[PDB]
């Protein structure tokens, strides 16, 4: 993706 | 010697069950105010979350929902909360299941055993200034393993909208798959969880939970302690690689653990091979 | 003679609401689902966009006339104790806009009465002639918030085909609350031709004008044990009087079999 | 007027 994502 | 000052009595403005004060004993930064504190997720466009009460799976318990016959417990194989509201020691902390709490369609009472997250914040937390990681959140008490801490609350947005957000420091993906997936952005609107730092040696874990609706697009993200937490300890979760793969070009991990995977030193070593 | 349910709300309200019957053999009513907030059974898309909320910038307790949210009803109608002002218009009440999650103020500001829920002690009880009713178990000063009319949100078109039309409350293309299958303690409040509560339209967490929430406040001081009741209005009795007449027993009764018969002799 | 009885403000 183009942006950083927190995720499980 | 700089003193520690109380700079807000309650960042939640009375919206949580308990106050959440802010202190700073490190620098001259005032209470953060570049966001709107909200205690429940908000919408800024039409999400069409399925709120039809007749779509809820629900239980027929006339118990306190501690038996193996509670349909709501069965939707996660079993209810994972003990008599005190804590995850069972056998909880899968690696790949957590999806938790279905009881709801307005169940026959049980509001204080049944399957309503932990919907009851809100009970532990005492503090927003404080860290040495190297901006604001963080710490415990003002001991917290046993398995205890609900807080929810990741913010603005519900689509995957496509998340992709063009200028600030990407507060985006939480609700689903790791392709297609019609959503994200909580806590940049503009958020609760205490927006201040929780990444730790390579984490002491809380996110869990997907369903309460008043069961629209699978929109799980709510609940943090539970993954071990016993000592008074004063900073709270932190593993943000994951979908965060650090993008962010590591802008900054590196300052968590300071021997287990750190994302410090400049770790990254350079891995580059080296 | 007998307390037969400790809490008809099953812990969903701030306080328990007991049921008693000292009149007859009727068991605790359970042909409905108690809900403490309105529910939906079709696609309604209540406008919950936080950016569509009008909101205040107050740094006090919203007790000043400068509060934007009070001004949306000319002024805040709540006194310092959370009760409607004496001068409140009880015949044609205004629409009340309470503070909300976009306002700068705290959750305990002075413009948050209805959203804070039930505080008075109420009881579901068996009446002599009007089925189940609701009464006060304490003294209740004038202007006090009692409870909200909670139920299922439906369209006008749906409400027009509902077979049981004893629990429909019009919101104002009007929408309606039907408390027949889903409702709270309000669905048991009877009509009185000498009423002691009044319904008021209120906005709290959203401001979708199709969906005011219906709040009851006392219209006078109420004594312990008094039955609560409001004037259902002529949109109710114009239809229902063909099927039954009022049993409230007041000398002011406008909907008894007698009053109706006396009027028919407008001749 | 309408087919069903309605309470009102
Ligand atoms: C969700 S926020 C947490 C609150 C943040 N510290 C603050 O002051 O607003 C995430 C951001 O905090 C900082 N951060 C969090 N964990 C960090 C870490 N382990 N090392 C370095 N910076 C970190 C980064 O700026 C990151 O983009
Ligand atoms: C909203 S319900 C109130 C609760 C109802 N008494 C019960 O036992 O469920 C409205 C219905 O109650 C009865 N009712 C309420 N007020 C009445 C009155 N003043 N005279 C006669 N019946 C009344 C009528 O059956 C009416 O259709
Ligand atoms: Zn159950
Ligand atoms: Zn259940
Ligand atoms: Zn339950
Ligand atoms: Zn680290
Ligand atoms: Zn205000
Ligand atoms: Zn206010
Ligand atoms: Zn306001
Ligand atoms: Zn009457």
């Amino acid at each position: 993706k183009q942006t950083a994502r927190l995720s499980t | 010697i700089r003193t520690e000052k109380i700079i807000c009595r309650d960042v939640a403005r009375g919206y949580e069950n308990v106050p959440i004060p802010c202190v700073n004993g490190v620098d001259g930064e005032p209470c953060p105010e570049d966001y709107k504190y909200i205690s429940e997720n908000c919408e800024t466009s039409t999400m069409n979350i399925d709120r039809n009460i007749t779509h809820l799976q629900h239980c027929t318990c006339v118990d306190d929902c501690s038996s193996s016959n509670c349909l709501c417990g069965q939707l996660s194989i079993r209810c994972w909360y003990d008599k005190d509201g804590r995850l069972l020691q056998e909880f899968n902390k690696i790949e957590p299941p999806l938790i279905f709490e009881c709801n307005q369609a169940c026959s049980c009472w509001r204080n049944c055993k399957n309503r932990v997250v919907q009851s809100g914040i009970k532990v005492r937390l503090q927003l404080y200034r860290t040495a190297k990681m901006g604001w963080g959140v710490r415990a003002l008490q001991t917290i046993p393993q398995g205890t609900f801490i807080c929810e990741y609350v913010g603005e519900l947005i689509s995957d496509a909208e998340a992709d063009v957000r200028e600030d990407d420091s507060y985006l939480f993906d609700l689903d790791n798959k392709d297609g019609e997936v959503y994200c909580i952005d806590a940049r503009y609107y958020g609760n205490i969880s927006r201040f929780i730092n990444h730790l390579c040696d984490p002491n809380i874990i996110p869990v997907r939970v369903f309460m008043l609706h069961q629209d699978l697009r929109f799980p709510r993200i609940a943090f539970f302690s993954s071990r016993d937490i000592r008074t004063g300890e900073e709270l932190g979760f593993d943000y994951g690689d979908r965060f650090w793969d993008i962010k590591s070009k802008y900054f590196t991990c300052q968590c300071g653990s021997e287990k750190c995977k994302h410090s400049a030193e770790a990254i350079a070593l891995e580059q080296s091979r």
